[PDB]
RNA sequence: GGGGGGAUGUCCGGGUCGCCCUGGGCACCUCUCCCGGCAGCCUUCGCGGGCAGCCGUAGUCCCGGUUCAUACGUCGCCGC
């Protein structure tokens, strides 16, 4: 009879909020949603949620494909891999594991 | 005073004093203390003074009457916190009356 | 969003049941007073003013 | 004073208060006063209660014979309860150190009774 | 649960028309967890749910109708009733949930049974242990403590449970506020029997001792006060009173220094406590600045013994060095000082003698 | 200890890298030239050049672009900007919270800060203000990585920990608006050992965006956060805060008591630091309007609102929902009922310069309590839904008992007892029975006078129970609570049960991936909103 | 004049281009004279203040080796003593001054020394 | 009396501390006292402390002076900690009623006061 | 802080009278584990667990007996 919404908002998490290509847009990874915001008016423009189902698994690092813009490299604690790109969410259904005992950065 | 008792700093603004400064200061925790609006942080310095300047109190007498003029007020003080609930009950027994 | 400086805001205490009140400051705020005596120091019978 | 006293108090004089209270005669006062004037009067007494609180040992005597004279005066005058409860609290105001400064005695005494010790040591000396 | 236990008590209904108390006792046993033996702890009672408390009640106790009701033991010998009292029960809401049906329409009931019950319990047991049990257990009110006080004094004014009673009932009515306490005091005492209450609360101050002299509390005072102003002015409109605040000040005097010399003796303690450990660390030889005379130093203050953490910039913390505490060390020795080696020192096994200048 | 390092490099070929290695003692440490001094067995001695600003450790260190500034952000609130040609410092001091991460455009003109408060802001430089800002939730949280500044053993080791619940309100007149108590940082809230969250937020809820700030107790972002002894400052933290019935007017409290390790010299005989804490507690209660542009005004302030001869906590307050006026129970024992009137002295009418009359609250009524003491207690109050009626849980171990008082007029309608089995909790009411929890948990109608549903909770710990916390929809006749599933740490599971009214299944079970620390209700629909320490927040409804 | 030493060295990359490697309180009271040295194997900056102390630096080692404080009281003893009528003696700029002791020890082994 | 004092403490007689006790010349003895003989002085007016509590009026000034003029002597004696603190909390005991007998004193004392104030009108009338 | 011991100095009945001891009073050094804190190394995503542990007191070759503090934007005069 009730139902529970999907989670929103979310704590800013530690790695570097990055910007993108011609500054226009911040990209900011929070703990379970990563979501771009347009900098002139201050809003989300997209929020690309991501599943992390295993009690404490936090996003790692996330930084942008420095061969081509407009893709994320996201790592999580358990070693799973995103290759999402923001203005779409082709990329969170399809991680891709790493097999780690435990992974504890990353860097593109 | 309030603002440096809200940071934990009262001591440190205390420690470092010199004979005529405190005999300054214990002057103004004297005169203030009879007041009920600010008993209670003229309580404090007061503590916190005897804590940190009662080995000279022989080294210098003049410092030592301002010491035991502290007391006198003190000894007057409690007095009238005495008798303000003495009235404080008197005051409790009309109000049970009424009814 | 650098935070402005603020100076340390003075305590509004608690007063007594008995506040000088913004009349009370009036009407002591008439405040330069200056005593004309009569001649032969007759008692002032009355004194006007045109509206 | 208590034709004095009833002016001052019927007419919200300040000095004429003064003149006749600042300094007995103060039961003879509060037995010749009269009672809506006993309930202004403490409401005044209030008022130098809260504004300078340094000498109580006249005033709280006031308050008390007035309590016991016209007491019963302001129980059938009972609209007028907030004169004595703006005092009531006004008291409690007045106890608050008595949980503490009474250790503060204390403490202090001592270095007093020492300073005593070495001075009564000291014409022997 | 509701099925099965309107059943159990559907059950109890045919049992009480048909007049076994026995076997009910025993169900009433069965179900609070004859010979009905007790424990000897008055904590240690089973848990029980409360429409058997509520239904317990019921069965025990009754009402009049005729727009004011009145309590009667229809059970007036049952250790039903006994473990009632004794497990405490027997409170106002407990018996307003017991008599919802017939009470809805009559007004002041608190205070109804409130003085309605401890009459009801002291007809039950002329021997009251049921009712010092009753104060010792049951959640009271104003009205209720008032009440047994009342039924106290009319027995007394095999000796000490009456007054043991008495004692938990003064405790308890001090915590009770002063509001109720006054208005049920005023409602159900006359002003002689609360002039007996005074002489009975003198008697124990006096016979606490606060006036019978040295070398040959909270509840008496807050019970004097409700009391005193319970009556009020209506009553007593002498020498009495002249006695007994002359009393009341010696007392007060009493008191008055006694919290002078309670902070005297507590600092000159803690500074003998002190003392005693830097004795023992001068005696070691960690050389600290000691007191020696028979008079006391100015500042109740002693020289502690230097920490093995020292405080860095921003707020950490790091273990002392032995060099700082010998620096600190050097700095802490006075003017002038007497510094004795022994064989044993040169060696390597004992330590040094040292008496310095008392600054 | 490196807390976090930035390196740049010397150019498409790469002659050479400058690393500024950001260490947890609050030095920055700048070496030179690394590729150069490693290239060459044996190696020429390397010296870094040492900045040191700040006090705790730096959060973030970064070159800037071309390479002359060395910017830097750490606890102390302040982006330092190290000038690293001459020997100047230049600094932007005054933020909110602890600088935790920073960025640099590409191009060198933007900065961007992620600040500890949940909040991020990207600025024009020589600028210096916010062209962007962005603003979360702001409530507790349990950090996955715990803190850079808790390395090397400080005074006051800051620990992930939650202790109360979280302070929040949601408003009527304004649902999709949420009130909720957030200190200046998340590390400096939780740092120092206690909770210290003098601020209010306002925080949307159909687009979860922190709308605004305000401060309710003192709080100086002006001052240096931390003492000259090195433990951070502790603020007045706002206990409780409930809105009024029509939406315009807000009542909080706030509590402070000074440092255990500050006090040291009050003790005089048997009295510890705890002792001297508990007695120097200071304690304000606050009435506030709301205008329409989510803007707080003070109207009153109570310095001594439950007195006796030493001044006594307040237990909980609650609105009327049907006239502005609101009660509030603590520890003398008494239950005050406040009141707006207007100032008015002598028929002289006092008003705003721009024309309108000052309102001031006040005590309207004052109700004793009765005590039943048998051989620490609480307090909670939750009035009726249909206003008139007052329901005042009084605290004590085991024996604790509820009374029912009319407010028409200060008589006492009800008592109850025997309703609790260890300290209370907390209490509301539905449309006829109160729901209260205490180490159990309990819907007692009181139309009928009956114990409709009983519940024993599982024994857990102190933490646990301290956390656990209920909440009504007034709306639809549902109640839910909230309980971590059993000292609290990082990874722990939490459930919340909605109930409905009349029945003893709970008609949802969910266990959550992380503790909630907040329940609320909507009050213009039905269901609830609930804010998990993984800081995210969502709703649960029917249909 | 902040009792302040502070080291700099020059930046990599650009030339004559000086930066402040560190600063460090070593004196007590205002630094006012230094003088440096370099020769046989020792590399070496003294500065006095006017803490009478002068403190010792190693130059070419510096960061990687402790400094040190002179001794600023003499190196001849400047206190000398008749042990048979128990006078010690010192002296300065003028005058030379004389104490006596009057007493052994053994005997106290507070209030009379 | 400082013999006398001295042989009663040192010899632990109960009447020759009466005849001396019971009754300037207390400052004379507490100067003249030894240093022991306070401290089992002190345990002694402990006793009395706690077993009758009426007169305190003699024996605080007594404990008063002793630790005035021997409380240092205690300080270098500082294994009998315990003589002062059998006596600190006889002490804190000592205090309880004052957090409410005051208030029984004012609502007392205006029942004397009424009293006083017909008595004073009484011959008058 | 506790429990216990091994050994240091001491008076009161003392003992053939000596090594000391029992009964009372005791202050110190040494060992022993439990108490409060810190660190390291493995397992776990964490929660926790395992291992050999140090510190709870004193004076150094020299010497961390250090390093560390919160900006601009505009000043002045008078009134409510």
């Amino acid at each position: 009879s009730w139902k529970v919404s999907k989670p929103m908002g979310g704590r800013m998490s530690d790695i570097d909020p990055i910007f993108s290509q011609d500054e226009r847009h911040l990209i900011i990874t929070y703990n379970t949603s990563i979501q771009v915001y347009s900098t002139e008016d201050s809003l989300l423009v997209r929020r690309i949620a991501l599943p992390l189902t295993p009690s404490a698994t936090h996003i790692v690092s996330s930084a942008l494909s420095k061969s081509n813009p407009d893709y994320l490299w996201v790592a999580c604690s358990d070693g799973r891999i995103w290759h999402i790109n923001w203005t779409s969410g082709e990329g969170v259904d399809t991680p891709s594991t790493i097999d780690t005992k435990k992974l504890l950065d990353m860097a593109v | 005073l309030t603002a440096l008792r809200h940071r934990s700093a009262l001591r440190e603004a205390l420690q470092g004093r010199d004979e005529l400064s405190v005999i300054n200061i214990l002057r103004w925790a004297g005169k203030y203390v009879a007041d009920p609006r600010y008993r209670s942080i003229c309580v404090d310095v007061a503590f916190h003074l005897i804590d940190l300047y009662a080995e000279h109190v022989g080294g210098s007498a003049e410092l030592a009457t301002q010491f035991q003029q502290l007391l006198a007020k003190v000894n007057r003080e409690v007095e009238k916190a005495e008798l303000a609930i003495v009235t404080g009950g008197m005051v409790e027994s009309l109000m049970m009356s009424v009814e | 969003m650098a935070a402005e400086v603020v100076p340390l805001p003075q305590l509004k205490l608690p007063s007594g049941p008995s506040p000088i009140t913004a009349e009370q400051r009036y009407w002591r705020s008439f405040k330069k007073q200056k005593s004309h005596t009569s001649t032969a120091n007759w008692p002032i019978s009355h004194i006007s003013f045109p509206a | 004073l208590g034709t004095v006293l009833n002016q001052a108090l019927r007419t919200d004089d300040s000095d004429l208060l003064e003149s006749c209270l600042q300094t007995l005669i103060i039961q003879n006062t509060i037995n010749r006063m009269d009672s809506s004037l006993a309930g202004t009067l403490l409401s005044k007494l209030a008022a130098r209660m809260h504004r300078r609180p340094g000498r109580a040992f006249g005033l709280m005597r006031w308050i008390q014979w007035t309590l016991v004279a016209h007491g019963g005066a302001l129980v059938t005058q009972p609209d007028l309860i907030n004169r004595l409860t703006e005092l009531s609290r006004v008291l409690e105001e007045r106890s608050r150190g008595l949980s503490s400064l009474l250790a503060l005695k204390g403490k202090l005494d001592m270095l007093d009774a020492q300073l005593k010790y070495r001075k009564a040591l000291k014409m022997a000396g | 649960s509701w099925s099965e236990w309107q059943n159990k008590a559907m059950q109890a209904d045919e049992l009480l028309q048909n007049n076994d108390i026995q076997s009910w006792e025993e169900l009433m046993a069965e179900v609070f967890k004859p010979e009905w033996e007790w424990p000897s702890s008055r904590s240690d009672y089973a848990r029980v749910d409360r429409r058997w408390v509520v239904y317990a009640i019921n069965k025990v106790f009754g009402w009049e109708g005729q727009n004011t009701g009145r309590l009667t033991c229809r059970l007036p010998e049952s250790s039903v009733l006994i473990y009632l009292v004794d497990a405490g029960h027997l409170s106002t809401s407990n018996v307003k949930s017991a008599f919802k049906d017939d009470v809805r329409e009559v007004d002041k009931v608190e205070e109804l049974i409130g003085e309605q019950l401890p009459i009801i319990l002291a007809e039950v047991d002329p021997t009251m242990e049921l009712l010092v049990g009753y104060l010792s257990g049951t959640q009271l009110g104003s009205s209720e403590l008032v009440s047994s006080i009342k039924l106290l004094l009319c027995s007394l004014g095999l000796d000490e449970h009456r007054t043991r009673g008495l004692g938990i009932a003064f405790s308890k009515l001090a915590a009770c506020p002063a509001a109720e306490t006054v208005k049920s005091l005023r409602r159900l005492f006359k002003p002689d029997e609360v002039l007996v209450l005074l002489n009975v609360l003198r008697a124990e101050l006096i016979k606490d001792g606060w006036t019978t002299r040295y070398l040959d509390i909270q509840l008496i005072a807050d019970l004097m006060s409700r009391c005193i102003d319970a009556v009020g002015l209506s009553g007593w409109m002498a020498n009495f009173f002249s006695q007994f605040q002359a009393e009341i000040s010696v007392a007060l005097e009493g008191v008055m220094e006694a919290v002078r010399l309670k902070g005297v003796i507590a600092e000159a303690a803690n500074y003998a406590k002190r003392a005693r450990r830097a004795l023992a660390d001068s005696a070691k030889g960690k050389a600290m600045t000691v007191h020696m005379s028979a008079e006391l130093p100015l500042g109740l203050k002693t020289d502690n013994k230097i920490s093995t953490e020292r405080v860095r910039s921003g707020g950490e913390i790091v273990a002392r060095s032995s060099r700082q505490i010998g620096h600190f060390i050097s700095k802490r020795r006075g003017i002038y000082s007497i510094h004795r080696i022994s064989e044993e020192m040169l060696l390597g096994a004992a330590g040094p003698t040292v008496v310095q200048e008392a600054r | 200890i490196i807390s976090t390092f930035d390196i740049r490099p010397i150019i498409a070929e790469l002659q050479d890298i400058d690393v500024a290695v950001g260490g947890a003692r609050g030095a920055i440490y700048v070496y030179s030239n690394l590729l150069a001094h490693l290239h060459t067995l044996r190696v020429g001695t390397i010296q870094p050049r040492k900045y040191h600003w700040h006090r705790r450790a730096v959060h973030s260190v970064k070159w800037s672009g071309d390479g002359n500034y060395l910017i830097s952000g750490g606890y102390e609130t302040v982006l330092v900007l190290w000038q690293l040609d001459t020997g100047r410092v230049d600094f932007l001091p005054h933020l909110s919270a602890a600088i935790e991460n920073i960025v640099v455009s590409p191009k060198g003109s933007a900065y961007a800060l992620h600040l500890d408060d949940n909040s991020a802001m990207v600025l024009s430089t020589a600028e210096m203000k916010p062209s962007m800002y962005v603003s979360g939730i702001q409530s507790l949280v349990l950090g996955d990585r715990p803190s850079k500044d808790a390395l090397v053993r400080r005074v006051w080791r800051p620990i992930d920990e939650i202790a109360s619940p979280l302070v929040a309100t949601i408003s009527p007149q304004n649902p999709s608006h949420m009130f909720l108590c957030v200190g200046n940082g998340q590390q400096a809230t939780v740092g120092g050992g206690a909770t210290s969250t003098p601020l209010v937020q306002v925080f949307d809820i159909s687009s979860f965006q922190g709308v605004a700030k305000q401060a309710i107790a003192r709080t100086n972002p002006t001052d240096v956060n931390i003492t000259s002894e090195g433990v951070p400052i502790i603020e007045p933290t706002a206990t409780k805060l409930a809105f009024s019935h029509d939406g315009k007017w807000l009542a909080s409290i706030d509590e402070w008591q000074p440092p255990e390790r500050d006090t040291e010299a009050y003790l005089t005989g048997s009295k510890t630091q705890s002792d001297a804490c508990k007695e120097r507690r200071e304690i304000y209660l606050k009435f506030w309007e709301v205008g329409a542009d989510q803007s707080l005004e003070l109207v009153t302030r109570i310095n001594d609102a439950h007195y006796t001869k030493q001044t006594e906590s307040i237990f909980d307050l609650a609105s009327d929902p049907t006239s502005a006026r609101f009660a509030t129970i603590g520890n003398d024992g008494m239950v005050r009922f406040w009141s707006p009137k207007l100032r008015k002295r002598d028929g002289l009418m006092a008003t705003r310069p721009d024309g309108q009359p000052l309102r001031s609250w006040s005590c309207s009524r004052v109700v004793p309590l009765p005590v039943h003491e048998r051989q620490p207690y609480s307090g909670a109050i939750t009035f009726s839904e249909d206003g008139s009626i007052l329901f005042a849980a009084f605290g004590p171990p085991s024996g604790a008992l509820v009374v029912a008082i009319d407010t028409q007029t200060g008589t006492v309608r009800d008592v109850v007892s025997g309703m609790f089995k260890g300290d209370i909790r907390a209490m509301k009411s539905l449309s006829s029975c109160l729901i209260m929890l205490s180490d159990d948990l309990v819907v007692y109608d009181i139309v009928s006078d009956e114990m409709l549903a009983s519940y024993t909770l599982k024994e857990t710990s102190e933490a646990a129970k301290k956390l656990t916390q209920l909440a009504v929809n007034h709306q639809s006749r549902s109640f839910a609570l909230a309980a971590p599933i059993p000292k609290l740490k990082r990874g722990t599971k939490s459930e919340l049960l909605i109930f409905n009214i009349e029945d003893e299944e709970p008609k949802l079970v969910k266990t959550f991936s992380q503790v909630i620390i907040s329940v609320c209700a909507v009050p213009s629909s039905s269901g609830f909103v609930v804010v998990d320490s993984a800081a995210q927040v969502w709703s649960i409804t029917e249909g | 004049m902040d009792r302040r030493t502070a080291v700099y060295e020059p930046m990599a990359g650009q030339s004559g281009r000086w930066s402040k490697v560190f600063h460090r309180r070593y004196h007590q009271h205002d630094v006012k004279a230094m003088a440096s040295f370099e020769g046989k194997g020792m590399s070496v900056v003294v500065s006095g203040g006017s803490d009478a102390s002068p403190i010792v630096l190693p130059l070419r080692a510096l960061g990687k080796e402790f400094h040190r404080t002179l001794p600023h009281l003499p190196q001849h003893p400047t206190v000398l003593s008749a042990p048979k009528a128990r006078y010690i003696l010192s002296w300065w700029e003028n005058e030379i001054r004389i104490w006596h002791l009057l007493n052994s020890a053994q005997q106290f082994l507070p209030l009379n020394l």
